[PDB]
């Protein structure tokens, strides 16, 4: 599920690098990626926090 | 080239030693002789074959039993040729009349049944979402798997299956542990192995029941029993063999840190894509804007 | 895997047949026995080794003489192992009635004395200044070397030091030639060799006198004797063995076409540099000119 | 000498890629170079073999 | 830039504020960065990750100077003796080497 | 190791020249030009 957003981010890069976006859609396109990427920062950081619970670091 | 007799025997000796080297042989002893020099010269025979052997003073000192005519023995041999007479003979290093024999017999029996055939193996999950560990509640392998996961893939949850991995009771729990994991079906991949241990610990996994349990395991199974040189039956039957429990975790573990960097790279170029897009637009308007400066009414 | 003596002998026999195959052997006949059944049995020996030999009636037919003890023979043989008793013996397929013994006996004498060591070998200069050739006036090697050299690298001075490269008087003149080049000292790399031939005419370069001349030679020496498959004693002493006389000219000389490709490529870079240099200056003037135009009142 | 000329020509290129010369110096340097290039190539293809005995 | 090669670089706002010194022209700078190519216009650029302000250039400039003089050629190298009789050590007597 | 700028471009050039080698490519000619020396310059 997480990887789908990551690929979509490069789809945004794929689409935005096309250069055909009008400014109105283009800026809204960038905001979508930033929030998606901003989610990426949290989820990636959250993935690191799984050591406290999910990892069975106990007898 | 034309071979002289000296060069021919030399080529065969170098060819023979270089190819086969050391080997394990079994047979029966006949024509046992001990000259004054202390060496043992004897012929090792079977139902329809004979080979000539020699054992020097250093090696025979450590032999605990006095060989006698008509005895069954197990040998570790070095194969060579005696040039001055042209005799194919064996040099012996150790001898004894065993678990090693039973291990070989067990391996052959399982090989005949085809449990080692690659056609029955299954691919490992990628990316993995849950991994099951079949090891003692405080075994070294469990700590190694957690240590690797704690570094490479902190996101992967781990489920512990307390299993006896030594003693006569180990095969029973190992079979039950594998079956229990499949019955629960909560793990995408199973890692089996105590880690470091003695030959008896390896024998605990070298069991017919363990082999069938791994073979019937619907979930993929990764074997990490002992070190790289401590291959066991579980390794032969497991879908994949790992030199150490840490290596097994590495295969299962995602490159989570790389994934973090992987995403970071996309954000970098997204900013580059953003800057380049508006750069072209700004130049475009500035060009047409300047065209107004020239066109004074 | 545990070998039983039966399987051990099979593997050795199969290995020897594949790896060795048919061979050419020479030596001395001993213990000739002729069974009444029609076969042909004897032992071949040298001063340090021996091997059991056998020849059968279906191949023993085609012999044109009666062997006696102490005769020298040339034999085509196949190497085999009699499996149930571990006997190493060869089967003969041809037989017919000096120098191969000398070659082996001379090689070991020099190897122990240390003339073959890497310590005393000197690296070849590059690019060479002047190359000396020690061979016949009309030999095939001389024409081949000069014509291959004229293609890869003309303008290299070549000096030919004449001497005969066949007959019993050849080695004396070769040693005199090598000493003449070191003494006069107007060259940097020395080539000695000849074209292909039989062993009866390559014998000049296996003498101890010539070997001790290449060793104790200040100049580096490249040995190109015979076809690609001929090895002589001079080859091991020399500082670099070239498989054929043509290859000798290849390791000494440069490559004309590669240098020509070098001078062409550097010109492409030089020409391309000016185009970029002018364009930068031209555009800089172009913009400053545009600004002046736009400033018109 | 071919190697000296090749090495000297190599330094002509290096200055032109530093981009600090005046126009007259650059053109003067350029004519130093290409002239030196033809002379080098011609000399390579002009020599021939020499041999003597004894 | 240096005396022979030039590479284009850019640094985003994510890291400009956390560079202690004010970058200036003619200032030697150490940067750790990614090497990348921008596909849509085919340009060769680098993305900078850190900046903090002699030795490396001297070594590189020395090596090429010696290279042309050919001190590194196999023509001048000598093989080691096999049964060495007396090996000499040149090193600090108080050192761990 | 710390790359100087010159060494970096050297290793980068050797990399592409050694991996991609010689390839067949297709595209449309754009921004053609031909300076005095006679070489052709253009963008695909």
């Amino acid at each position: 599920s997480f990887e789908k957003a990551l690929s979509e981010l490069e789809q945004i890069v794929t689409r935005l690098e096309s250069g055909d976006l009008p400014l109105e859609e283009a800026l809204n396109e960038f905001e979508r990626g930033v929030q998606l990427a901003r989610q990426g920062q949290a989820k990636l950081q959250q993935a690191e926090q799984r050591v406290q619970i999910l990892l069975s670091d106990n007898e | 080239a034309i071979f002289t007799v000296s060069r021919l025997n030399q080529t065969v000796r170098l060819l023979l030693e270089h190819e086969m080297g050391q080997v394990w042989i079994s047979g029966e002893i006949s024509n046992f002789t001990q000259p004054a020099s202390g060496h043992w010269y004897f012929t090792l025979k079977d139902d329809t074959a004979q080979v000539r052997c020699a054992m020097f003073r250093n090696s025979n000192r450590r032999v605990t039993f006095r060989p006698q005519h008509g005895q069954q023995v197990l040998v570790r041999a070095n194969i060579t040729l005696y040039e001055p007479r042209g005799d194919y003979q064996i040099i012996v290093e150790s001898m004894q009349p065993l678990l090693q024999q039973k291990y070989e017999q067990l391996k052959a029996k399982l090989q005949a049944e085809g449990l080692f055939d690659q056609q029955y193996k299954k691919p490992l999950p990628s990316p993995a979402h849950c991994v099951g560990v079949i090891t003692s509640k405080t075994g070294a392998a469990l700590h190694d798997i957690l240590h690797v996961l704690k570094r490479r893939d902190p996101s992967l949850p781990v489920i512990i299956y307390p299993a006896a991995v030594q003693g006569d009771d180990a095969p029973g729990q190992i079979v039950r542990a594998i079956e229990l994991a499949n019955q629960r079906n909560e793990c995408d991949v199973l890692i089996v192995g105590r880690g470091g241990g003695s030959l008896e610990d390896l024998w605990s996994f070298n069991d017919e029941r363990v082999a069938r349990a791994i073979f019937t395991s619907r979930i993929p199974v990764v074997s990490a029993v002992g070190a790289e040189t401590d291959v066991t039956i579980a390794d032969f039957v497991a879908d994949l063999r790992a030199p150490t429990p840490s290596a097994a975790a590495e295969v299962v573990s995602r490159n989570q840190q790389e994934l973090l960097r992987q995403v970071q790279s996309t954000r970098q170029r997204l900013e580059m894509a953003m800057d380049y897009y508006l750069a072209n637009r700004t130049r475009r308007f500035t060009q047409i804007h300047h065209r107004l400066q020239q066109q004074h009414p």
